[PDB]
């Protein structure tokens, strides 16, 4: 991925996080757990759902082949009909196959960007108050209880305290 | 005390291709192409298809005697012609503008058979001996097309000028057929129509027709060295047809009130079974039951089908790269 | 003391769609599609279109007597035929290869009418009684096509063999017309052309024509049970035409020197007004005045038009997402 | 946006900045003001102008429908002409509508990237000498007069001083 | 002590275009379009093309006497017809369905010439005086088509009814030709075929043909005011042909066993040299020797060619932006 | 470029680095030298090779023009054949030319992203132990011999030492 997060500085995914695409793993005195980030997950779902439906809608016409027949003295127009039908078959196959390859590349990139920005959102909140380990994890220098954790996740972490 | 940022992984083995990379496992994806068919014909708009069975299109619509099962009124959502149909044009000859006829019929929905010219239309001639062993029915060894009547001279008298007229007063166009006989030699010609230069002339407000017999011995087909030139046309609402002939006329007897479809219409050449089921999408090689956007089954269909495409797969990534640990 | 980095916002409410998101307000954008027409016909390359008014293409070019307004030389950038034109083929009959004729004329730019065969070409026959009540002019109740001449026998003598010749010595192809009369019965035939087997034969270096009268009573149209088979052809520069006939000939009288266009040419069937204005882009449903790249008005046009497309809108973002505060 | 700047860590735009797409807001003893960054604005205008013209040029051909007529015995070729004309109408509609959706997404991304890089250019210049507030704003630790401001904007800020 | 991160630069001056930027120098790129041709014709599948030289398609296949170089069996990968070929239809007339004939021949691979109807087939008529000065050979001033035989009356006797038959027992379709003579007047008609109404009738299992002479004086071409209507057809394996005529028949003499190609087939009209070389891709304007994906040379080709495109260049960046210092 | 590295904060390329697309320049007591980063170079080569081949494969059909002839009474179908052949010529020209412009833009972006991520990989490794000069160069605060250099390049730099 071009943004460097997925299968990058965050080496792998979490099978333990089941309720969304992007999120957090926290660890403190009360223990450990996974939690989806719902804002960025929902925004991604809406975007990709919109992309899938737009593709489905733009592809919502059909070229109609007919098997009208042609006599042996209509070789020219019979072949004209064949080359034209094959003609549209080839451009629509090209369009569909090329669109899917192009959209797949950009879809994976989008997810990669989203993990990266989520990581940045948290880095920007903690600043001094935590150590960036380089793998998506931050070690706090102060104690962070459950409400401290939740304030990082909902983006209201209060830096002047602690 | 620590907080980590990360992403979903799961047990998916489903893969997609990208421009930069083949065979990439992703957490979620959707397949857009259908490659599955039910190998059968079904009803469309819960109106049934017309199976020709052992008759071709020409045999059915000319009224070949061995096609009596089909004879009369028919409604259809599309037509299935079987590749090994034996009952077509029994008395050898060319049906003129055959390909345009099939296209016209394919654009249709319903035919009502009716008597256009009763045999008693044609004054001073015989209307009861126009049979042949080339055209057996299932009971007689010598019959003829139920929609045509082979007119022959009577008793001794020269075959006179006969005339017929029909003003289409209805609201539906009329599909009708006629013919011109071409005997193998000049004695068969005289035995049937007498001496003199013969003609078949027909006309409407928008159409003229005129042809003469062309006497010659053609290669034997179904035991006949003679030929018939078959013809068809469409009489529009408000038009009237005049038939004038003094020899060789294969007269129009019955004809079809024709209802033009607003949908697409199709003539499938196939040996697939017609079964008791419904469909919204019918291709020549089977029914498709899908929500999918593409299909690689057939370019040829009736109903509302997915776009045809040569691809084996069109899998779109929705989720992210699956990297479990 | 501080410095901030930021981006433009404005009062724009104009929106665009993306693959990921609908209805996104952007600071700047450009619309690429035109949906606006002037519902009228204008001049193209400041050459005017030819309004047929109350004549069809066939009536105009055959020289129907009620089309005298159009008769003679014409130049046009395209042709407008009105849907309710009444003056077409007045004496009932088929114009052969009609669709190819319209396509040929559509490819044209200018016609010069000229006298191809003066009536005094045809020796020993009458050229002054070829009129009919099916073809009234605006003054006579019985006239005929100004570009054709209906030849009839004289006094008593059998209608003889007549001949005509024209070597096209000019640089322009010649569009010309002729016909073959088909009377309703055999007495009308004799009253007009006498007895015997009649023929109309025509020929050039590259074309042969031969036809005989086909006598029969057709349904009455414009009071006529007879018919005419009309024909047309093109005499190329350097070719010469020979007419030989001994009956039933509707002779070529006047004809057209034809200038082929290098542009596209069009035959619009429309009841839209022709007005005194200029255009570079003329569609069948109106003028387009644009710089835009696409249009959803019509696929049918003459001149230089934007690409036709079914879309309602094709708005391209140029600016950024508008997020005012 | 995938780069995280527009409607992201820089929450909104500036109606007060009228002379360009990307730029600055400064504040010091001499007062306050908006100023466009002309280098990155002009570069963006040239790029998007080039994109618009290339699209306009690639779409500069037309498929020409004709209304040649067809008799009742030319149903097959009359329908051949109809299906072919409708054929090209459908692929060009698809091409135009799909291109516009795809290009819009990437155009907005480009702007987003440009704001991000502009922000990075300034962050990289100031380093220690200013406090990154996380919203695109930098609070200087030293006094920054009008020539100090202008040296940040023109990318010649002199770190060893101050 | 320091470590820097950076990227490749080189001495490349090769440029590419992007949506945002024209004329961008890149370190590596690949060109996808071919614009280079060898201006000559070569063998395809190391089978040679058939050069017509100074004969047109009609002259070659009718057996124009001045095309004896070509006469007989031929195999070809495609056909080259020269724009200034003089030896075509020597005795003036139309070859019916000419465009369909060229398409049929283009779909072929090999012809075997053979004697279909020996002159001794036609009983009671002369088969040795059917020559003309319109059709010189290279030695005689008056000859005729080697594949046809112009039949004329003998001595004094009325030209009788003649008959011919051929059952195609082979596995290959047969391409054959015939004709109907149309004299300029009625004395030439009697000098050659005697008095009476004449006919040419032909028939197979699937085809009927019937035509009469149409006597008229056409403009002189190659010194002839008469005409011939030439015809062609294909006799399928298992079919048999019957010829019956009593006047004006240009009889089928020799004919061609025809091998249909499975490849594409082409008829190039070109004056380019045929040379002794091989190719996999042959366009009408030259050979292409490439691995490239596109070409802007010609839409018209035989063999396996790159996709045709109007572009001057299709250069794809592979490397990065070249920024040397 | 949208990622800001190529012809950006890394102002120019290296003619001296001949063995790859992205890499390093080191300088210590033992001297100076260029070295390709083979992992990211190879990954880029595989990706772009795959892109080139996919384009070449999707374009691997041909529309076949024929020069069947048409008489003077076949003006309508002769023109039908012409408009259809020109029809496919125009959509395939559009497809090829548009694809090349679009893919070129994204290919250059990919390289730009790759240099950026490589730079980030190194920045993330060194942290405190080196000074980021803002132009892709890092000045170490400790001595970095040849094995220290090689540990940065192979991504195993040992921070707790030094
Ligand atoms: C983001 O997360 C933080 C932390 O979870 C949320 O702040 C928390 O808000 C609750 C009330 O909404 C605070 O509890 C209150 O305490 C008083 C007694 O001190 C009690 O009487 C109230 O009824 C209520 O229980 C809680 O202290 C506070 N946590 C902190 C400050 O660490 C915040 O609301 C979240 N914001 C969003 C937008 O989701
Ligand atoms: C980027 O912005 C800086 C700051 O605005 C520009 O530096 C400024 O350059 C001017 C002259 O070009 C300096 O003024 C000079 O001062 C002397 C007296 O000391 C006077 O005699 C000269 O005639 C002139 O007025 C000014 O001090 C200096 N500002 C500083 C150093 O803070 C710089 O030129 C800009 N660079 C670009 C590429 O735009
Ligand atoms: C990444 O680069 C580092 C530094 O070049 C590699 O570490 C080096 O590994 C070698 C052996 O693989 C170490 O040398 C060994 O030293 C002992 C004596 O102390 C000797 O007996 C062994 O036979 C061997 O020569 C070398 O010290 C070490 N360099 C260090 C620690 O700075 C590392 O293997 C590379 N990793 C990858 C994945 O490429
Ligand atoms: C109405 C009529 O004439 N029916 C005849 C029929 C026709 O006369 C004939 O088809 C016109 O050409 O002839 C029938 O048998 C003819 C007979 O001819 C032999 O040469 C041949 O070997 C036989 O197979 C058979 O065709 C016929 O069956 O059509 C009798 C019928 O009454
Ligand atoms: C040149 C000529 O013959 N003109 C006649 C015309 C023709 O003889 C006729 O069209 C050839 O078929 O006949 C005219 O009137 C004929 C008359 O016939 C009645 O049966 C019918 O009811 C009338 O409407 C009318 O057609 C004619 O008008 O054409 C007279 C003309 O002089
Ligand atoms: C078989 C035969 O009849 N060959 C004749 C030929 C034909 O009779 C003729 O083509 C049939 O129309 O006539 C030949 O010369 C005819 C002669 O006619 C003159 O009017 C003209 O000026 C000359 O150029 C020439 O055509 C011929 O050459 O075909 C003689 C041949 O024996
Ligand atoms: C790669 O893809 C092909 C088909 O696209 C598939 O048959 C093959 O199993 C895949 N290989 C791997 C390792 O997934
Ligand atoms: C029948 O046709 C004639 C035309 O000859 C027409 O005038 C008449 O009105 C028609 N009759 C009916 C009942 O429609
Ligand atoms: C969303 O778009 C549709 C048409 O695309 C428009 O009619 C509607 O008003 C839009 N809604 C909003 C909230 O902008
Ligand atoms: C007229 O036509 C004849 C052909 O019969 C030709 O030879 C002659 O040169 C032509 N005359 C002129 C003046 O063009
Ligand atoms: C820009 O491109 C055109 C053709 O695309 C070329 O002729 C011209 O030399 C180029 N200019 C520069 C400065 O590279
Ligand atoms: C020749 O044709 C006849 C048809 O008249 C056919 O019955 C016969 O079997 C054929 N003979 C051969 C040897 O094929």
């Amino acid at each position: 991925g071009i943004f460097g997060a997925i299968a990058g500085f965050i080496e792998g995914g979490w099978t333990g996080m089941i309720d969304g695409w992007y999120g957090y793993h926290h660890e403190n005195s009360q223990g450990s757990g996974y939690a989806a980030d719902r804002e960025s997950t929902q925004k991604a779902i809406d975007g990709i759902t919109n992309k899938v439906n737009s593709i489905i809608n733009k592809m919502n016409t059909q070229f109609e082949a007919v098997d009208h027949e042609f006599s042996n003295l209509e070789r020219r127009i019979g072949n004209l009909n064949k080359r034209m039908e094959d003609g549209f078959l080839d451009v629509w196959t090209y369009n569909a196959e090329l669109l899917v390859l192009l959209e797949n590349e950009r879809t994976l990139d989008l997810h990669d960007a989203n993990v990266k920005n989520l990581y940045e959102k948290v880095k920007s909140q903690l600043r001094d108050n935590a150590n960036d380990l380089g793998n998506g994890c931050f070690e706090f220098w102060h104690k962070c209880d459950n409400e401290c954790m939740e304030s990082v996740k909902n983006g209201t972490y209060d830096y002047p305290k602690y | 005390d620590k907080i980590c940022i990360g992403y979903h992984a799961n047990n998916s083995t489903t893969q997609v291709d990208t421009l930069l990379e083949k065979n990439v496992t992703v957490t979620h994806s959707v397949e857009l192409l259908e490659n599955q068919k039910e190998k059968r014909f079904c009803k469309i708009m819960n109106k049934a298809p017309l199976d020709l069975k052992d008759c071709t299109i020409e045999g059915w619509i000319l009224g070949n005697p061995k096609c009596d099962l089909l004879l009369g009124d028919q409604s259809w959502s599309y037509i299935v012609e079987r590749p090994n149909a034996q009952n077509g044009i029994c008395y050898p000859g060319v049906l003129n503008e055959l390909e345009e006829l099939k296209a016209f019929i394919g654009s249709g929905e319903r035919v009502e058979r009716f008597e256009m010219f009763p045999k008693s239309t044609w004054a001073g001639v015989d209307t009861s001996r126009g049979v042949t062993n080339a055209c057996p029915s299932y009971t007689l060894d010598s019959s003829f097309y139920r929609n045509l009547v082979w007119l022959v001279k009577t008793d001794s008298a020269t075959y006179p000028v006969i005339k017929g007229t029909y003003n289409n007063t209805g609201t539906q166009p009329i599909l009708y057929f006629w013919g011109v006989h071409h005997p193998l030699d000049t004695t068969v010609q005289d035995n049937l129509y007498g001496s003199g230069d013969k003609y078949v002339r027909m006309g409407t407000e928008s159409m003229n027709f005129a042809k003469s017999p062309e006497i010659a011995a053609r290669p034997a087909v179904n035991g006949q060295r003679s030929r018939i030139d078959y013809y068809w046309s469409v009489l529009r609402p408000g038009e009237t047809l005049n038939v004038e002939s003094n020899g060789n006329l294969i007269a129009p007897w019955y004809a079809y009130k024709f209802v033009s479809t607003n949908k697409k219409g199709a003539v499938f050449k196939s040996d697939l079974p017609i079964e008791n089921c419904d469909a919204t999408c019918q291709t020549i090689t089977g029914v498709l039951r899908t929500n999918k956007t593409f299909q690689n089954v057939s370019p040829l269909w009736i109903g509302e089908c997915p776009k045809y495409v040569k691809s084996e797969s069109l899998r779109l990534a929705t989720g992210l790269r699956n990297v479990p640990q």
